RNA sequence: GGGCUUAAGUUAUCCGCCGAAGCUGUGGCAACCUGUGUGGUUGGGUAGGGGAGCGUCGUGUCAGUGGUGAAGCUGCCGGGU
């Protein structure tokens, strides 16, 4: 049993007890969180249609708040003198998954 | 005030010194040859996290087309039909299917080939 | 009872001097005056 | 008045600076943004300046 | 505000009592212009002789290492060239004066609003005098302790002959002593205390009154 | 380029898809405008203009700290646009 859910504009194949890197978002850990499903596989049987997805539910906790990796971008070109230096880490949020009820 | 140069000098040196610690020749000995490498790493990387995208969906997208086409349906008509269906399933979670749970994919081909337009 | 180390000018009151040809992230390089001709050295006199 | 449709279909660059104003003054500021408008003949006139870059409707 | 208070000359214990005039000792505390006056101050304090030898003043130096053309070498026109080891020095410190042309009426303000915030904050205290007779360091050292604290200033304005006081109060290092007529606001900020001699608050009020 | 007429050529037409740092989704940063609960617009860039900073040395003051080990040098593990 898992499911093919959506966070953020991105997709997860996830299954209960799975940790999963979430796009950070607003609720505040320990609480739970509904991932948007859009698919379901329980083996051999491959829910797929809206009417179907609409009434399955995928439960899922918050755990933190974790860093990507250090990113140091430095634009530059050559025979200009141009040069720009930047990081980045883009934040995301753990997720545990708890259950996929139909 | 006579200032020295070297204590402040050396931070930036540390630096390219420490990125350019795998390259080949000069470039990993010598400041000033590691640091023309660290500006083309550095462009390198920036174009190659953007084109990572387009790459790892051309991975995708290859194979959906072979899981989709052992099943006798070509990636574009696989696609439009899933379109059809209503089905938004993306190019990564499709191709983790076709690796992975075939009989998944293969009911999703299945889905598409009802849905497809047959005309 | 300010105490030495209180006394601080008021904002804006001491503007950073601007320090010139030291580095491309700044006035640097050419230092504000373009490539070649008279003013890349030295200045034009006002009356000529 | 039928409130006309119009979205940009294509960019601004290398255009001329007519049609370029033309886009601003639409309200259009990129591909695939969409305005409403009334179906005044100055708004036509816009859309037939630039018609090779939006697209119109009702 | 240019209220006049009244502070109780002491002399250890009790005596007679002193106003302070208000118009100072009682006026704002710009921190700006403070600021200003201290900084420049210390900029006149600064000594300034600091200096370097131009290409110039470089001993030798005077002919052209080599020919223009023909050697592979660089153009160079003098071994005491700034580039060259050994060289002059291009823009070096030379000697100068930082002294800053304050306004008077800037200068007195900032240390009448100096004096003001500490009188308001009640750090001014008068004595009719430190130690009698001959002159030891140790009865003044108690007479201030009996005062408060030890960052302080002292006031004896006598010019010629206060020897007693003056030299009493010479070696505490963390005393600094000063004539009425000398105040200055970098001093006034840097006490935490200041202590008038009778006669100096007397001849600073007599010095500077509206 | 391989190869292609058994078109993988030309042409008319229809149905799909691929395809960019464009657009959209999601997360972070920033400039400006606006009534100031919202929101809107914007952020490629040489010469160059404006704004705000990092690091080095000296120094006033205050708080200190140092053979139970300062400076410097050199590892590791981290942090910030
Ligand atoms: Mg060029
Ligand atoms: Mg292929
Ligand atoms: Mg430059
Ligand atoms: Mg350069
Ligand atoms: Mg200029
Ligand atoms: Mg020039
Ligand atoms: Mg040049
Ligand atoms: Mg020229
Ligand atoms: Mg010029
Ligand atoms: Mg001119
Ligand atoms: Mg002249
Ligand atoms: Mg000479
Ligand atoms: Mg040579
Ligand atoms: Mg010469
Ligand atoms: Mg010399
Ligand atoms: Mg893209
Ligand atoms: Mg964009
Ligand atoms: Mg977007
Ligand atoms: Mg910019
Ligand atoms: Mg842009
Ligand atoms: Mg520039
Ligand atoms: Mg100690
Ligand atoms: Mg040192």
């Amino acid at each position: 049993m898992y499911a093919i859910v959506r966070s953020g504009g991105r997709q997860h194949k996830v299954a209960v007890g799975d940790v999963v890197e979430i796009d950070k978002v607003a609720d505040e850990a320990g609480s739970s969180i509904e991932l948007t499903p859009l698919l379901v596989v329980d083996g051999e049987s491959v829910t797929s249609d809206k009417d179907a997805l609409g009434k399955v539910k995928v439960t899922a906790e918050v755990l933190g708040e974790t860093k990507g990796p250090k990113i140091r971008i430095l634009k530059y070109k050559n025979k200009t003198g141009y040069k720009k230096r930047q990081g980045h880490r883009q934040k995301y949020t753990q997720v545990k998954v708890t259950g996929i009820e139909g | 005030a006579r200032v020295k140069r070297s204590v402040n000098a050396k931070k930036k040196r540390r630096e390219v010194l420490d990125q350019a610690s795998g390259y080949r020749g000069q470039r990993s000995r010598l400041y000033r040859k590691a640091k023309e490498q660290t500006l083309h790493s550095a462009t390198y990387s920036f174009r190659d996290r953007r084109a990572k995208k387009g790459d790892f969906r051309s991975l995708w997208i290859q194979r959906i087309n072979a899981a989709s086409r052992a099943q006798g349906m070509t990636y574009n008509r696989f696609i439009n039909g899933l379109k059809n269906a209503g089905v938004e399933v993306d190019r990564k979670m499709l191709a983790e299917l076709a690796v992975s749970d075939i009989n998944a994919f293969n009911s999703l081909v299945e889905v598409a080939k009802a849905s497809q337009p047959q005309n | 009872a300010i105490e030495l180390h209180d006394l601080k000018p008021a904002p804006g009151a001491h503007k950073a001097k601007t320090r010139v040809g030291r580095g491309e992230g700044s006035k640097g390089k050419t230092a504000g005056r373009g490539t070649k001709g008279t003013g890349a050295r030295k200045n034009v006199p006002e009356f000529f | 008045m039928s409130k006309l449709k119009i979205t940009q279909i294509k960019s601004g660059i290398a255009t001329k600076p007519n049609h370029r104003e033309t886009l601003r003054s639409l309200g259009l500021k990129r591909i695939g943004d969409t305005v409403i408008k009334e179906d005044r003949p100055e708004f036509r006139g816009m859309v037939r300046t630039v018609r090779h870059l939006v697209t119109m409707e009702e | 505000e240019t209220k006049t208070i009244d502070v109780l000359d002491v002399k250890g214990k009790k005596a007679g009592s002193a106003e302070l005039p208000g118009d100072l000792f009682d006026v704002n505390t710009n921190i700006p212009l403070i600021h200003q006056v201290v900084v420049a101050q210390l900029a006149a304090a600064r000594q300034g002789t600091h200096a370097t030898k131009t290409r110039g003043q470089v001993s030798g130096g005077g002919k052209k290492p080599w020919r223009q053309k023909g050697t592979g070498r660089a153009r160079q026109g003098s071994t005491r060239a700034p580039q060259w080891v050994g060289g002059g020095t291009v823009h070096g410190p030379q000697p100068r004066s930082y002294a800053q042309r304050t306004p008077k009426k800037m200068v007195g303000a900032a240390l009448r609003g100096a004096l003001s915030d500490m009188a308001r904050d009640n750090r001014i205290f008068v004595v009719t005098s430190l130690v009698d007779g001959d002159k030891p360091s140790t009865k003044q050292a108690k007479a201030v302790l009996s005062g408060l604290a030890e960052l302080r200033k002292v006031l004896v304005v006598l010019d010629r002959s206060d020897e007693i006081d003056w030299l009493s109060v010479r070696n505490l290092s963390e005393v600094h002593v000063l004539a009425a007529d000398q105040l200055n606001t970098y001093d006034v900020v840097n006490a935490r205390t200041i202590v008038f001699s009778q006669a100096g608050l007397d001849a600073f009020v007599g010095a500077r009154s509206a």
